[PDB]
């Protein structure tokens, strides 16, 4: 075995789902009953970039697909982007730290700090269609922590 | 005169360019019961200060000019205070018989517009994921009449609070809808109000800290004496014995862990032994204490003799070791 | 011009209330590039001639979206936006279905909102953005099965001027259908805008602190070059979830440092074994040799509730 990954679906604090629309972007909006399985499903896998009881390093990318999200500086400011990958190599441990996150999970609610940029988190606006993005502000106007449901 | 040294370590700190309201210490010479302070005996309350200097001075207050230091009722009143006010202060009581003076260093603190300051901030525990909690602007009391309606805004960092995802300003109170770890940080309310044709500021800041719910306050859980890991040691193996214990969070919680040779703080007969004591805290402030035992050669009696790890915190717990 | 694609969120609204189809993924109200605006018009799949204009006086086009107040049953259909930069052009469709305002049709309009039980949680009224561009902060009224929730109610708190309904401490009986109801105010017309929320409860997940069970200093050895190894962890109850059995000498990492291929650890074993219990096991194997003849080795088990470790003695 390479890396024990797992499929799941995240959904944020205000109940918004997580559907793709790019693949140059992701969005977080309310899915009607009859549209629920539009929401992307994630392949989360443990990379083990740095040990800590608090942080569990995890790289996650979209399953049945080749995308994996990673942080990069679009003009010296952290930006969330979807980089494609060789389906041959991945999933893999010790993954490039652009692709690495460390989930801070507490009582079933979990945040995702960036390894590349500490104190920068996967976030979402409270508006509806606005995209998922890397965020520098925690506990502000943008939603940082989500809740995941495992899937099959 | 009955005289108490200044409250050196019980110090006061005040923001510049905005009203203070200092009280004279009556926790010494207690004197407050069944209708507060007694001026009836005719014990005049005298004020006077000295500044960072070498001399005492009568306190000018009437032509300040704006009664800027007028004491309205058995207590001092700066509207507004000024950096030059820093220094030690004194109040005393006079009866033809009675005298009593005491001092307290008043350090005036400059303020950044981002609320940066040397001022000590009060930590304010807040239970995690509770339904809804809130915080009131700390020390607004008595600064202004019920008649006037104040404007009052809040700020996390220099970040003003508006459209926050789970925090909401509600007049004097700040409400946290589902207190998450994301909510840690220094907060600061800033209340404005008009008085005699002027706007005074009151900025005060406290740091919110999210902690474990009482919803999950539970007796300590013993981990190490699990028995699935069996501690057997043939004669003279320098055996070690760790006792890791998880504590749920409570405020008046005195977490205690101790080994029990059989009920008397070890070291019976020779029995040379010593404890190593580690500790860890969750982000939530959930302690997890640990203890261990360095050991010499194992005397024949040790194995068949039982000893046990212990812990208690508003609840009590116990676990049996194995050899 | 190109057809870019179908808009993911179809919209099953109710009859007799407003609707707003914003051109899919074309605008986001990000109207920075809007000076001399781009040509824009909608049209039905079957009905093309529309401006889209208006059947009666119902339909029109606000900033980037056409409305249907009231939206009528039969208005159901598919629509396509249009965009024109002489340098470009494309289109996208929003599906739409209007139902009758019968209680019977509710389960089809429902938004699934989830909350784990024995905790506080929040229900947000969905799809209200286009109409919430006013400062009378959201005058919504939450009903539960035709039961209006007043501040007198202790179980549910309606957040003042917001879309959130605070469930203070959710219980099994709290599952079911709810209703957002935004009273609108356009041109002086006051209209209801309903939203069916359906709450699903979930049980908080098991997560136990495991113990390790292979602490013995390698009792055996001889240089047979075959190295057997198990790190047995005890899960009180089956919860191989975030649980992770990472093997590292201590510093080495057992991978991309200690091996050029020399040493690695293959598959894993979630035994289950004894009925009630559940257990997991790794296997670091020096497939053909163990030569250096010295190493600190450490079994790392790690999940959200504990970072644990283990080391062992010299061997034979
Ligand atoms: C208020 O009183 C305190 C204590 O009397 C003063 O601090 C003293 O200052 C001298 C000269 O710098 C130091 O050598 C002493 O050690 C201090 N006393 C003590 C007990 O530490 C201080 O000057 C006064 N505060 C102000 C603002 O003047
Ligand atoms: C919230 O306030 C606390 C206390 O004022 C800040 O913690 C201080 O941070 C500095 C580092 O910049 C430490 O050297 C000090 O020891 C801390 N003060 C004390 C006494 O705890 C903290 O920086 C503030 N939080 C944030 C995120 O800005
Ligand atoms: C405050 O202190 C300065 C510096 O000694 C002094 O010059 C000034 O007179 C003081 N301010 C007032 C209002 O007297
Ligand atoms: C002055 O004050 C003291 C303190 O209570 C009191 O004992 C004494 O009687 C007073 N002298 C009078 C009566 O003026
Ligand atoms: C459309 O045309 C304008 C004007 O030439 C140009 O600035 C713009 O980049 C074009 N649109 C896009 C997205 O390229
Ligand atoms: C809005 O909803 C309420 C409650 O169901 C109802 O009484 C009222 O008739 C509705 N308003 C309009 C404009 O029909």
């Amino acid at each position: 075995a390479p890396v024990r990954s797992l499929n799941c679906t995240l959904r944020d604090s205000q109940q918004k789902s997580l559907v793709m629309s790019g693949p140059y972007e992701l969005k977080a909006l309310h899915l009607q009953g009859q549209d629920m399985e539009q929401q992307v499903v994630f392949s989360m896998s443990f990379v083990q970039g740095e040990e800590s009881n608090d942080k569990i390093p995890v790289a996650l990318g979209l399953k049945e697909k080749n995308l994996y999200l990673s942080c990069v500086l679009k003009d010296d400011k952290p930006t969330l982007q979807l980089e494609s990958v060789d389906p041959k190599n991945y999933p893999k441990k010790k993954m490039e730290k652009r692709f690495v996150f460390n989930k801070i999970e507490i009582n079933n609610k979990l945040e995702f700090e960036s390894a590349q940029f500490p104190n920068w988190y996967i976030s979402t606006s409270q508006a509806e269609n606005m995209p998922v993005f890397l965020g520098g502000t925690k506990g502000g106007q943008d939603i940082t922590d989500f809740t995941m449901q495992f899937v099959s | 005169c009955d005289d108490w040294g200044l409250d050196t370590m019980r110090q006061i700190q005040v923001f510049e360019d905005e009203p203070a309201r200092i009280k004279c210490p009556l926790f010494e010479h207690f004197l407050k019961f069944n209708y507060s302070t007694a001026h009836s005996a005719g014990l005049t309350l005298i004020w006077y200060w000295t500044r960072q200097d070498r001399d005492l001075e009568e306190p000018i207050n009437f032509r300040l000019p704006e009664n800027r230091i007028s004491k309205e009722k058995d207590v001092l009143w700066f509207r507004p205070t000024l950096l030059n006010d820093t220094g030690n202060y004194t109040c005393m009581l006079r009866n033809t018989t009675y005298c009593s003076k005491v001092a307290f260093p008043l350090e005036v603190v400059q303020k950044d517009s981002c609320f940066n300051s040397p001022m000590k901030l009060p930590v304010h525990k807040l239970y995690i994921e509770y339904g809804i909690q809130r915080i009131t602007c700390p020390n607004v009391d008595g600064y202004f009449p019920s008649s006037v309606k104040p404007t009052i805004t809040w700020y996390m960092g220099c970040y003003k609070i508006q459209n926050f995802n789970n925090v909401i300003p509600e007049g004097m109170n700040l409400s946290f809808l589902i207190a998450l770890i994301s909510n840690n940080g220094n907060y600061t309310c800033v209340v404005t109000y008009p008085e005699n044709g002027r706007t005074f500021h009151l900025t005060r800041t406290l740091t919110v800290k999210v902690v474990g719910s009482p919803k999950n306050a539970v007796p300590p859980v013993i981990h190490s004496p699990n028995d699935h890991v069996v501690y057997e040691k043939e004669p003279g193996e320098e055996l070690l014995i760790p006792c890791t214990v998880y504590f749920s969070f409570l405020m008046d919680s005195r977490n205690e862990v101790w080994w029990t040779i059989d009920g008397k703080k070890p070291d019976d007969i020779t029995i040379d032994v010593t404890i190593n004591e580690s500790i860890s805290h969750s982000r939530t402030e959930d302690e997890t204490r640990t203890q261990i035992l360095s050991i010499k050669k194992v005397t024949s009696e040790d194995l068949k003799r039982s000893y046990v790890c212990h812990a208690r915190s508003a609840k009590g717990e116990v676990a049996k070791a194995a050899k | 011009c190109r057809f870019r694609g179908r808009h993911y969120k179809r919209e099953f609204r109710l009859e007799g209330e407003p609707v707003a189809l914003r051109c899919p993924q074309v605008p986001y109200w990000l109207w920075a590039s809007v000076s001399p605006r781009i040509n824009l018009t909608w049209h039905k799949n079957d009905s093309a001639r529309t401006v889209p204009g208006e059947e009666e006086t119902r339909m029109w086009a606000q900033d980037g979206a056409l409305w249907l107040l009231p939206a009528l049953q039969e208005d159901s259909g598919t629509y396509v936006c249009t965009t024109r930069n002489a340098s470009y052009c494309d289109k996208m469709s929003i599906e739409l279905r209007v139902f009758e305002n019968t209680d019977a049709f509710l389960p089809f309009i429902s938004y699934p909102q989830i909350l784990t039980l024995s905790t506080s949680g929040v229900l947000v009224c969905p799809d209200l953005s286009e109409f919430t561009r006013d400062k009378t902060d959201v005058k919504i009224q939450w009903y539960k099965d035709s039961l209006l929730l007043d501040k007198d109610n202790e179980k549910f708190l309606s957040v003042r001027g917001t879309t959130h309904l605070l469930v203070h401490d959710v219980a099994l009986e709290d599952a079911g259908y709810y209703r957002c109801v935004l009273t609108f105010a356009h041109e002086g017309q006051q209209y209801n805008i309903t939203r069916s929320i359906e709450l699903r409860i979930k049980k908080k997940k098991e997560e136990t602190i495991p113990v390790i069970i292979s602490p013995l200093k390698t009792i055996s050895a001889s240089l047979g070059s075959r190295l057997t190894i198990p790190c047995k962890v005890f899960l009180g109850t089956g919860t191989p979830l975030t649980t992770m059995l990472w093997w590292t000498a201590n510093d080495t990492h057992i991978e991309s440092a200690y091996p050029g291929g020399r040493v690695t650890e293959g598959p894993r074993q979630e035994y289950s074994e004894n009925n009630e219990n559940y257990i997991e096991v790794p296997l670091i194997f020096d497939p053909v040799t163990r030569e250096d003849l010295h190493m600190d080795f450490k079994c790392v088990v790690h999940n959200t509730l504990s970072f644990q470790t283990l080391r062992t003695t010299v061997k034979e």
